[PDB]
RNA sequence: AGGGGAUCGAAGAUGAUCAGAUACCGUCGUAGUCUUAACCAUAAACUAUGCCGACUAGGGAUCGGGUGGUGUUUUUUUAAUGACCCACUCGGCACCUUACGAGAAAUCAAAGUCUUUGGGUUCUGGGGGGAGUAUGGUCGCAAGGCUGAAACUUAAAGGAAUUG
């Protein structure tokens, strides 16, 4: 079974947490920037990162990752955010209950009246 | 200490039910106390349904399945039927399942 | 203190019972809740919402009045309330906790999660009850959005909604987030519909 | 069956206070209750309390703050011959500073410093803090 | 907690709930001291100028916080309705 | 032993002391 | 070098903060012990006992050390710290650290009479940990303190001069009989006396007022 | 709750107790004065009956008794006081 | 209440109940039963002189080991028959 | 002491099992089991938790009683009934969640309102064994019930929780 221990995806992790700008869906570069940019003590578990930082990056393209938030994200949410154009006073009137608007009238004023019943 | 708030099993309010005789074994205990399942099942069974119908007059017939109560004594109960053991907590809940 | 014509206005009433905030809780419903108004028959307890406007209100009043508007602090692990609450830290100071809590985030420095507000917001005890908790172990008032069955212990100021969901809990951040711009803040004077879309607060979709 | 009317109208007054209430209703009333939390009230202990009139034996509102941490009730009106009150405030008051012991003497219900002022002795009521 | 001549001795004098003026110890980190700010004309919060009431960890616990935050404020003039003394 | 069976060891041993007293009577 | 982390831990080291009765005023939470330390220096330590714990494990004996320290001056500051560790000095290292943490402060008073400088207790005070009830009671002047040489050591460095107590339970198990003599003096300030009806106006709290000289970067 | 109002309670709240526990305690049974037409004056009945109450002249009925109220006997009216 | 009558006549009931159970307590039951007179090898007195019948050799009980030298004394004011203990280290050279 | 004696079945006798097997398991089956007349008075007769009274906190069920309704369903001609539904209120048997509070804990709406120690009252316990033994009294046909010691011995016995 080939799964990961958690010094390759806690390495992977902090990688991308910080050098998500450099590094791609490339592992044979990602191996390579791995060098200039992290110390490691063996070219087998160098590459055993790499191959899963890879990995981690490759899915991030498609949604998020839980683990990792380079704050890019949450504020790729900001400018994403918006819709709307229609709300809900459309059509005619507010329909309420009969105590609602006895609500309404005692405390308040100005309304569309709209009542309806109800039963067991 | 004690283990359990309805003690051995549900009385409170009574001071006396009544026995019942242990399905399996025979062992009296009472009725309250008692451990019960519904033992309804078929007459028939899993195969033999086709080759009932298959052999037999009428159409489709009609099928009435057997039904009788069944009481165990604890033992009887823990030895095979409803049992297990819970954890401390798993014992608190009554529901079924 | 009374300030003037920050009365409950038609056009907040007819916002509120699109909304359905005015329809409270089944059966269920606290002692603890005068905020009620008459139960409408078949089992629906209707909602006094000039209350419910007066409670948000002193919320404003409050969330406004902390020197930095950003260790006031808006919770919700319910998803209806996190994109609500999302927008309602953006608008104002505020930090928002959408999602899953993380205990210890309040005790335990140690924390990444750690934060230390002078004032918490929360959308439903029920869920939320993690954050009311480890307030209450370092002296954090509480302001929370409450229907007539959530639980009000260790939360300061209710507003009584409605969060069996909808547009309610979207409603309540929303006009929450407009009182307090309107309070020593970026906005403006008398009926002021305010740019901002009331549905820009919601849980979406699908 | 009700033994001491005077016990439980205490008693309802300090787990009022314990719950963190401001009133309590209190059943049924009496001459000694009333001048029992009329002590209480020239001391500052409660605030004011209201007689109500059921045409029985009577209820009483009583209006309460905090100041108050315990007000018992001496459940045998023991006899104390002016020596004796000494030991018994020191039994059971908080300090020499403060807090009162409240008897009955023949010359009036009342705590035990009007008790050493007016100088007279009589049976013990119960106490305030 | 004076002495002989006159003097403050004794260190500290402890806050007290406004809800039940009982004291605010230390240890009671489940307290709370809620400012609601003073407006003015037209919104605006004035800021730092507040009406503060403090309510002992006891209240809150026992989720008598916000009703009794509700008298406070209103009696104090901060709130209209809401409240009622009757029940 | 079961509380039971020593109860009645001493049953029964009271019982020997009874009759062998009678002898004296 | 210290860098604190929280708002408190900033304020005080940011000289904005003068003594713990500020702290204890607003019941401000400390979670950083040099908090206590550059606001209280004459702290001095006191290991009350150390005792041997043991746990069985699937595989191996763990017997640990437990230790008991108090902390204080003696003019109205004290500290209960109980840690067990593997090795006696860690454990009385971090023990101190919790002491410190725990400083609470103490009302002290007089017997009875208003004179120079209060030696005494505000009342009568009892503190129940486990099955040891410890009742403290105000002594007249020069009285001593009437207490078990333990018990009398909390006592002094708490500050206090002359009481009496009397104590209820197992006795015996030192634990709990500190940790109750501790909940015994922590319990008179909460102790509404007349002299305490007297009305505050509500401070404002520190963490509002040096608001920008605290907050995080 | 924690701060109330024991001496002005609300009618309705207080409406809703048992008779022995309002604020002052007092009944909650109603004296009425019953007619059937046959007649022409008017026999004044307990709410609650326990004795099955005859009219003023003839042998006819009126109510009979129950676990409470009295059941008025078909062809009948009545005020309250 | 719990059991105690807390009436203020109640000093008899009160009174009594005590000197029931006084004797429910070791020292005050012996005292009145005059144990020490009645059994008890001396007088109830403080020592005793009597004289030495067989010098013994007692051994001691587990976890020790050991031969205890002791004397079976015949007390002089009664006859009773006691075994006494010799202490230190010879000295059960010294009787005979 | 009569009756009854189907069933199951202390004792006994057996078939097996066993190193043994006076047992467990199988068979036979006496007393008994049932009833009348009279005894006996004991059970872990248990909630291992006295009774009366006050106070302290939330929730949905339910059993009995009652009150309220331009509630449902029953059709006939609407009703009247009855059963059902909803709210409330007494008083029951219980469960739930909480815990201000209590506890050595397990847990407890009492086991709470206790060193801030007092509503009224009853009863029992005071280390363990010796021992419910000896003795005397008394009740009983008996078996036994009630009352009930000491000498001597002894550093623990015991409880709740923890990790193994
Ligand atoms: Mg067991
Ligand atoms: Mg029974
Ligand atoms: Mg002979
Ligand atoms: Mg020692
Ligand atoms: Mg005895
Ligand atoms: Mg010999
Ligand atoms: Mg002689
Ligand atoms: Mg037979
Ligand atoms: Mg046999
Ligand atoms: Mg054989
Ligand atoms: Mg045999
Ligand atoms: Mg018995
Ligand atoms: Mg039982
Ligand atoms: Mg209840
Ligand atoms: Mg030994
Ligand atoms: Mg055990
Ligand atoms: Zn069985
Ligand atoms: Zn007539």
């Amino acid at each position: 079974g080939r799964v990961r221990t958690k010094t390759v995806k806690r390495a992977s992790k902090a990688l991308i947490e910080r050098y998500y700008p450099k590094l791609t869906l490339d592992f044979q570069t990602n191996k390579r920037l791995c060098d200039e940019i992290a110390t490691i003590q063996s070219k087998r578990l160098r590459n055993k990162i790499a191959g899963y930082t890879t990995h981690l990056m490759k899915r991030i393209q498609k949604g998020p990752v839980r683990g990792i938030s380079f704050k890019l994200q949450e504020e790729e949410r900001e400018r994403k955010d918006q819709y709307v154009p229609e709300v809900s006073r459309s059509n005619g009137v507010l329909n309420v209950d009969n105590q609602t608007s006895d609500l309404v009238k005692s405390l308040g004023l100005k309304l569309p009246l709209s009542v309806i019943n109800v039963s067991a | 200490p004690k283990k359990r708030a309805s003690n051995g099993r549900n009385k409170k309010g009574r001071g006396h039910v009544k026995p019942v005789r242990c399905v399996n074994c025979s062992k009296s205990i009472p009725k309250d106390k008692a451990i019960k399942r519904m033992a309804i099942r078929n007459i028939v069974e899993a195969a033999a349904v086709r080759d009932l119908s298959e052999a037999s007059v009428y159409p489709e017939y009609a099928l009435p399945k057997t039904y009788n109560k069944l009481h165990y004594c604890v033992s009887c109960a823990i030895h095979a039927r409803i049992v297990r053991v819970r954890s401390r907590e798993d014992r608190k809940n009554r529901a079924p399942p | 203190s009374l300030p003037a014509t920050f009365d409950l206005t038609p056009e907040d009433a007819q916002l509120l019972l699109a909304a359905n905030t005015h329809l409270g809780a089944r059966n269920v419903q606290v002692h603890q809740e005068p905020y009620v108004f008459n139960a409408r028959p078949d089992g629906v307890h209707v909602i006094n919402v000039g209350k419910t406007w007066e409670k948000l209100v002193l919320a404003a009043r409050i969330i406004a009045a902390i020197p930095n508007p950003e260790d006031v602090v808006a919770i919700s692990s319910r998803t209806f309330g996190q994109r609500a609450v999302l927008k309602f830290a953006a608008h104002t100071g505020a930090t928002p906790i959408a999602g899953r809590f993380t205990p210890g985030s309040f005790t335990n420095y140690i924390t990444r999660s750690f934060k230390e507000p002078r004032l918490v917001i929360v959308t439903d005890p029920r869920s939320d009850a993690q954050a009311i908790k480890e307030a209450s172990y370092v002296n954090i008032p509480v302001i929370a959005l409450t229907d007539l069955d959530s639980p009000s212990e260790f939360v300061d100021v209710a507003i009584p909604c409605n969060n069996r969901g909808k547009h309610s809990i979207g409603l309540i951040w929303y006009l929450l987030a407009r009182e307090v711009l309107r309070l020593r803040g970026a906005l403006v004077d008398r009926t002021q519909p305010w740019s901002i879309m009331p549905d820009l607060y919601f849980y979406r979709d699908p | 069956t009700r033994s001491s009317v005077l016990a439980d109208a205490l008693n309802a007054i300090n787990n009022a206070e314990k719950t963190g209430k401001r009133q309590v209703l209190i059943r049924p009333s009496s001459k000694v209750i009333i001048k029992f939390l009329q002590v209480m009230q020239k001391h500052g202990y409660i605030g004011e309390f209201e007689y109500i009139d059921d045409h029985r034996s009577g209820k009483i509102v009583v209006q309460l703050n905090g100041r108050l941490n315990k007000c018992g009730v001496i459940s045998p009106r023991f006899n104390v011959k002016i020596g004796d009150i000494e030991k018994w405030t020191a039994n059971l008051l908080p300090a020499r500073q403060f807090g009162y012991v409240i008897l009955t003497t023949s010359a009036g219900i009342m705590d035990h410093e009007e008790a050493r002022r007016k100088h007279v002795s009589g049976k013990i009521l119960g106490f305030v803090y | 907690m004076e002495n002989d001549k006159g003097q403050l001795v004794e260190l500290y004098v402890p806050r007290k709930c406004s809800a039940t003026n009982r004291i605010i110890k230390a240890d009671d980190h489940a307290s709370v001291q809620i400012n609601v700010a003073k407006v003015d004309e037209e919104g605006r919060a004035i800021p730092g100028e507040y009406v503060t009431y403090a309510l002992s960890g006891y209240v809150r616990s026992r989720g008598e916080s916000d009703d009794s935050l509700n008298r406070l404020a209103q009696n104090d003039g901060l709130l209209k309705n809401v409240w009622s003394y009757s029940r | 032993m079961r509380a039971k069976w020593r109860k009645k060891r001493t049953r029964r041993l009271k019982r020997k002391r009874r009759k062998v007293r009678a002898r004296s009577k | 070098g210290w860098v604190p982390v929280t708002k408190l831990g900033r304020l005080v080291k940011a000289g904005k903060i003068t003594t713990i009765e500020e702290i204890f005023l607003h019941s401000l939470p400390v979670k950083e012990f040099q908090i206590i330390d550059t606001l209280l220096p004459g702290l001095q330590d006191e290991v009350m006992n150390i005792k041997p714990v043991q746990k069985q494990t699937r595989a191996g004996q763990r017997t640990r050390f437990k230790a008991v320290v108090v902390v204080g001056d003696s003019n109205g500051h004290v500290g209960l710290g109980i840690k067990t560790a593997k090795e006696v000095a860690g454990a009385i290292r971090a023990g101190i650290i919790i002491a410190k943490l725990s400083v609470i402060p103490i009302r002290r008073g007089y017997w009875g009479t208003n004179l120079g400088q209060p030696h005494s207790l505000a009342t009568k005070t009892t503190g129940k940990c486990g099955s040891v009830t410890v009742r403290l009671i105000p002594a007249p002047r020069g009285s001593g303190i009437v207490a078990s040489p333990a018990v009398k050591k909390l006592l002094q460095l708490a500050g206090v001069e002359d009481v009496y107590t009397q104590s209820n339970g197992k006795t015996r198990t030192l634990e709990n009989t500190l940790k109750a003599a501790f909940v015994a003096i922590g319990n008179t300030y909460g102790f509404l006396t007349p002299n305490l009806w007297a009305e505050q106006p509500l401070p404002v709290s520190p963490l509002d007022i040096y608001s920008d000289e605290a907050s995080a970067q | 709750v924690l701060v109330q109002d024991l001496l002005h309670p609300t009618a309705a709240s207080e409406a809703r107790k048992h008779k022995l526990k309002t604020l002052v305690q007092g009944p909650r049974s109603y004296f009425l004065d019953v007619k059937c037409p046959g007649c022409l004056n008017i026999t004044t009945v307990f709410s609650h009956a326990q004795t099955a109450v005859t009219c003023e002249s003839c042998s006819t009925i009126l109510c009979t008794p129950t676990g409470g109220k009295a059941k008025l006997s078909e062809g009948t009216s009545f005020r309250r006081k | 209440g719990k059991g105690k009558p807390r009436g203020l006549n109640s000093a008899r009931k009160l009174r009594v109940h005590r000197r029931n159970n006084r004797w429910a307590e070791n020292n005050y039951k012996k005292r009145l039963l005059g144990t020490a007179f009645k059994s008890s090898p001396f007088g109830g007195s403080s020592h005793a002189k009597g004289i030495v019948l067989e010098k013994l050799g007692i051994e001691s009980k587990q976890p020790n080991s050991a031969i205890r030298k002791c004397v079976r004394v015949q007390l002089i004011k009664n006859g009773k028959k006691v075994t006494a203990f010799v202490p230190n280290d010879g000295c059960l050279n010294f009787v005979d």
